[PDB]
RNA sequence: UUGAAAAAAU
RNA sequence: AUUGGAGGGCAAGUCUGGUGCCAGCAGCCGCGGUAAUUCCAGCUCCAAUAGUGUAUAUUAAAGUUGCUGUGAUUAAAACGCUCGUAGUUGAAUUAAUUACUUUGAAUAAAAUAAGGUGUUUAAAGCAAAACAUUAUGUUAAUGAAUAUUCAAGCAUGGGACAAUGC
RNA sequence: ACGAUCAGAUACCGUCGUAGUCCUAACUAUAAACGAUGUCAACCAAGGAUUGGAUGAAAACCUUGUUCAGAACUUAAAGAGAAAUCUUGAGUUUAUGGACUUCAGGGGGAGUAUGGUCACAAGGCUGAAACUUAAAGGAAU
């Protein structure tokens, strides 16, 4: 149907979330997270739900996939923070998706004079706390959305949310290699029944 | 009230004394109708604004309503022997397209323009206030003559 | 023909999207087989720029997606409306 | 809110979905009217009024509702 | 105080459905309150309706289906006879073809447009686009 | 709210948060 | 001629026919040159030109402000507002910024469905500054009863019938006729009883032709 | 700590 | 064929002589202190037309008197605050009057809207004529049903929304 | 009342000082008496904190969850507005009607004149007109 079986997260891909603290969250709690988030720490900290957050991801890799294999460079991949930038060019590597490294040039999406004006359909963005600026440009080019959101995090101009620990090294490095792993996995450049040459620890800071 | 006999206005001035975009639109129609003033342009719209009315009063009631279908009849058959209104067009809502080239060129001046007996539209107001034409039996100097459908092939020096 | 277009209608609030509207978004979600691979089919959904700007659009999606079967348990059943 | 002052109380007896006086109490103006001996408590002499002005207005309705006689009265 | 119950509800109808809101709730429920809301049913406005019981005049749970614009109450229902109709649609309504008016009249709480078929008039209660 | 929740069928812990008188059917705490 | 949008590439290579196509998916005219293409021979007015000033230290810098209104007579409209030193400059410059403001203008009939349309489908008002302004359907006869100010814009817009109702400042025309254009502008988005029914699935022109324009 | 005032129209 | 006007409001002169903040023009903004597009003139042309300006008053404009329909933090404008009679407004619920609503009855004309009618058309009038090519017949010709008309009053069909006590 | 400063100082500055400042009794009834925001009722985004109860856990005071009432605060890409700004409304308003009460109609003349009334008095309350003039004013650059 929509759903099929071959879409369970395989035990390997839960067994490194939970090793990267994947599900461990902030401490103040946004109401639109609510849903996601399972129950409260021991010190008062949000633990996401696993299969909720793998819900999503491939949800997300779904609609990259399909806008992405035709026209790559359609996609823009965004990363504010220092720590998600080597994962953002990775991305970028293996799928042919633009990747906008380190600052963002504020009318960028809006000033077709620029000489680094692209106009995508599709933005991908790190940290939607420090990405703020790009997505606010989409609500002014009709663009849709996807962010690595956190617990905190306010979800303006957000469509598709992926609840995951995006300030973590190991967190931050692993999600994005489970979204270009996903994406490849729809793609049918990657058999769903082998195992991804690249370890994580390339997309790692 | 003093006077018995009724008495009535023909036509009435424009709100905006002063428009460009009004002087030219009827000094269009002047040379085209040889009209004396701007008075005859006044009447003319007078006289289609009352028409208007009435449909516009009777297109809001239900198409039983008695008054609908007796009055609403008695508008179209007065325009239809004016011939104002084409005979194929025979509902109220064609009343409210006409305009004020339908009425002016029914007028006996315009009459003996296309019937070919006046040379120029001029020419047409001595022949009409000379006596020179005739309606059927009756002699008429009167250029504003509003000509019925049955009088029209009646129109001879 | 009377109108000049046919305007289209946002899947979250079932209202008209105006020409105007510079934040409305359309998300394609294209239809996986049996083995796992997208395919050229795929379901349209749009949402409103107002939707968007106030935290809703996210959660409101995942009503949708869910109804539609490309989530299974993400939004509870209370939550379904 | 309250009848004269602005307070917003809420709290309420709560009967379940199975089902299965207040004039002489408030005669309280006698208590207050304590007034003989502190004549400067203009505090007193204000929250009178207001319980006055409740019993001018139980009196009002128990006459309409023909309970308490026709000739009833409230006086010192 | 609550002076009209009607007031109370559709002006919370109509914010629930400017916020988008799926589904609203009216405190005190009234027979009128139902009446009015089958004349929006009847036009598919308001998809349907729950009257939960609660010993007290009950709540009741309205389902919104993206249509409705405004429903509005009008103060104190004027007598509006069968030649003031086109008065009152002239100014409550957006275009003769949209609105719809609410009169309750002796054959119980109709329309504008089948109070004028049944031939009656009546206090006017509200309208809704 | 924002987050918009079904209002018939409320959930069984939702109406033991509530105030006695904001419950769906107004029920005491109280035997 | 040589666009630097998505959109007007398709545009020039003919991909794109009609104006409307752009409107249905709120694509953003971001070019000009892309109006001139699918609308040509778009009516010109210009509505005033206003001088702004500015108080500097040596005296007063002057700039001329001006209103340009725009559009076919077959239900599209705009307008734009431009300063420049020169008068020249000024119309040219709000010459693109009243193409780039294109919107289109829903009209219907007032109570027979006898072609064709003529006036607004339902009751709209427009909010500018203090000044608001309401357009309400009228008969087939009447024509745009309304000040000289909002007249010469609605009948760019082709709308032959109209009953405006003006409330505010209408003396000052900047706002008087942002508030014309903004009633005019909403006309789409009220869903009226006609406009429940969801249409068939369509697709974006920036995504039918998304593999073409790549290279 | 002391520092008041600057005719009318352009 | 005149009246008023030619800076803007508002259609019409980057025409020539004097005056030099004077005479004056000017409904309002304003023009005139020596190069006046407004003054007093000459020519030119703009509007209306047997009409055209002025002064006063009524209506619209005026959503600047608000029932439809206004405003009250700062522009004018929430009583210093509480109690309170008259007045206005009052939760859900039931399978004798009044009010409300629908039909009539009755109801001076003129006037209003209006039906017909070629006073040469029109205002008008309720006259007349298609026609018998006319005494004859159409003809015992038309007369608007002319609709109304608010506040009361009479009767009747209905009882949802309201009012008055048992 | 003196002494300074000053052109002058009857003022600010310094020193002395009557009524007054305090209490009791009787008056007076006005304030930039202000939130310049009438009273009552319904709906209404996100968040932290606080005053007083209730209710679970945590061994009266503190820490945490729910809920009721009160004085407040922060964010808005939304709603309103002329804007400043408001959001426990100044929102739900040309898509105009929840109930009720008071007040305003260009700026002066003017809270003035006269009439009435209250007070021992100062004064308060109710309160015009003739005439004059194209502005007076609000928020922001």
């Amino acid at each position: 149907t929509n759903f099929p079986d071959i879409l369970k997260p395989s035990a390997e891909d839960i067994k490194m979330m939970v090793a990267c603290r994947v599900h461990i969250g902030a401490t103040n709690l946004n109401f639109a997270m609510e849903e996601y988030v399972y129950e409260r720490g021991n010190n008062n900290e949000c633990i996401f739900n696993l299969m909720k957050t793998w819900e999503k991801l491939s949800l997300a890799a779904r609609v990259i996939a399909g806008i992405s294999n035709e026209t790559p460079s359609d996609v823009v991949a965004v990363a504010g923070r220092e720590m998600a930038h080597r994962a953002s060019l990775k991305f970028m590597k293996y799928t042919g998706c633009t990747a906008v490294a380190g600052r963002f040039t504020p009318g960028s999406f809006t000033n077709q004079i620029q000489k680094k004006f692209m106009e995508p359909r599709l933005i991908i963005v790190s940290d939607p706390s420090v990405d703020h600026q790009a997505l606010r440009e989409s609500g002014y080019i009709n663009v849709p959305t996807i962010a690595f959101c956190n617990s905190d995090n306010s979800l303006k101009n957000v469509d598709i949310a992926i609840p995951c620990n995006n300030r973590s090294r190991l967190s931050i490095g692993l999600m994005w290699w489970m979204l270009t792993r996903e994406i490849l996995r729809y793609q049918g450049k990657l058999a769903r029944d082998e195992k991804w040459d690249v370890m994580v620890d390339l997309f790692l800071h | 009230g003093r006077c018995l006999r009724n008495h009535s206005i023909t036509y009435k001035t424009p709100k905006v004394p002063y428009e460009r975009e009004r002087f030219d639109a009827e000094l269009k129609l002047v040379g085209q109708f040889g009209l004396k003033n701007k008075k005859e342009i006044q009447r003319v719209h007078y006289m289609l604004g009352h028409m208007r009315t009435i449909a516009k009063v009777m297109l809001m009631k239900d198409a039983k309503d008695p008054k609908r279908l007796l009055e609403g009849a008695a508008l179209l058959r007065r325009l239809h022997n004016l011939g104002i209104l084409p005979r194929d067009q025979n509902k109220l809502e064609f009343v409210l397209a006409l305009k004020e080239e339908n009425l002016l060129e029914r007028r006996l001046q315009t009459l003996v323009y296309r019937k070919g007996f006046a040379k120029s539209i001029h020419h047409a107001r001595v022949l009409i206030r000379g006596k020179m034409i005739k309606v059927g039996k009756q002699v008429v100097d009167v250029p504003s003559f509003l000509v019925r459908v049955e009088s029209e092939p009646l129109i001879q020096l | 023909k009377i109108e000049l277009y046919i305007p289209r209608h946002c899947s979250v609030t079932h209202t008209l999207i105006a020409a105007d509207d510079h934040a409305a978004v359309q998300i394609l979600v294209p239809h996986v087989n049996e083995n796992g691979v997208i395919l050229p089919e795929s379901t349209v959904y749009t949402v409103k720029g107002s939707v968007r700007k106030d935290g809703i659009s996210d959660h409101s999606l995942n009503r949708q997606f869910q109804k539609d079967g490309f989530l299974k348990t993400v939004v509870p059943k209370n939550m379904m409306i | 809110g309250r009848m004269y002052n602005p307070g917003r109380g809420i709290s309420r007896r709560c009967i379940p979905y199975r089902r299965s006086e207040d004039l002489y109490f408030l005669m309280r103006a006698v208590s207050v009217r304590h007034l003989e001996k502190n004549k400067k408590d203009k505090d007193a002499k204000y929250h009178l009024i207001l319980i006055e002005s409740k019993i001018h207005r139980l009196t009002r309705y128990y006459k309409s509702a023909k309970v308490l006689e026709a000739s009833f009265k409230y006086d010192a | 105080v609550r002076v009209n119950v009607l007031a109370d509800a559709l002006k919370s109808i109509t914010n629930a459905e400017k916020q988008g809101k799926r589904q609203v709730m009216i405190r005190p429920a009234s027979k009128v309150i139902c009446e009015f809301l089958n004349v929006m049913m009847k036009h598919q406005y308001i998809t349907d309706y729950t009257v939960v019981d609660t010993h007290r005049s009950g709540k009741i749970v309205v389902n919104l289906n993206g249509r409705l614009n405004k429903c509005a109450v009008i103060s104190p229902r004027f007598n509006v006879t069968l030649s003031e109709f086109d008065k009152w649609e002239a100014n409550l309504l957006p275009s003769r073809h949209f609105g719809a008016l609410v009169l309750t009249t002796s054959y119980g709480i109709l329309d504008n447009t089948e109070a004028r078929a049944k031939h009656t008039g009546g206090r006017i209660l509200g309208f809704f686009y | 709210p924002l987050i918009e929740v079904d209002l018939l069928n409320p959930t069984a812990a939702s109406e033991a948060k509530a105030h006695k008188m904001k419950r769906l059917v107004p029920t005491p705490n109280s035997y | 001629w040589t666009p630097v949008t998505k959109l007007g590439r398709l545009v020039k290579d003919g991909k794109v026919k009609s104006i409307d196509q752009i409107f249905e998916f709120g694509i953003k005219i971001k070019e000009y040159q892309i109006v001139d293409h699918l609308l040509p021979g778009l009516k010109e007015e210009v509505m005033t030109m206003q001088s702004v000033q500015k108080q500097t230290s040596a005296g007063q810098r002057t700039r001329l402000k001006a209103y340009v209104a725009i559009g076919d007579h077959n239900g599209h409209a705009g307008l734009g507002v431009k300063c420049a030193k020169e008068v020249a400059e000024a119309i040219k410059g709000a010459m693109i910024q009243a193409k780039l403001a294109m919107v289109p203008v829903r009209r219907g009939y007032w109570g027979a469905t006898i072609g064709e349309v003529h006036t607004v489908p339902c009751k709209l008002t427009g909010a500018c500054g203090s000044v608001r302004v309401r357009l309400v359907p009228a008969p087939r006869g009447t024509g745009i009863v309304a000040a000289p100010t909002p007249k010469k814009f609605l009948i760019l817009a082709g709308i032959e019938d109209v009953f405006t109702q003006t409330t505010g400042h209408t003396k000052t025309l900047g706002n008087f006729v942002k508030a014309t254009y903004d009633a005019v502008r909403q006309s789409y988005g009220f869903q009226t009883k006609d406009l429940w029914k969801v249409g068939g699935v369509k697709q974006s022109p920036m995504d039918k032709y998304a593999k073409i324009l790549a290279e």
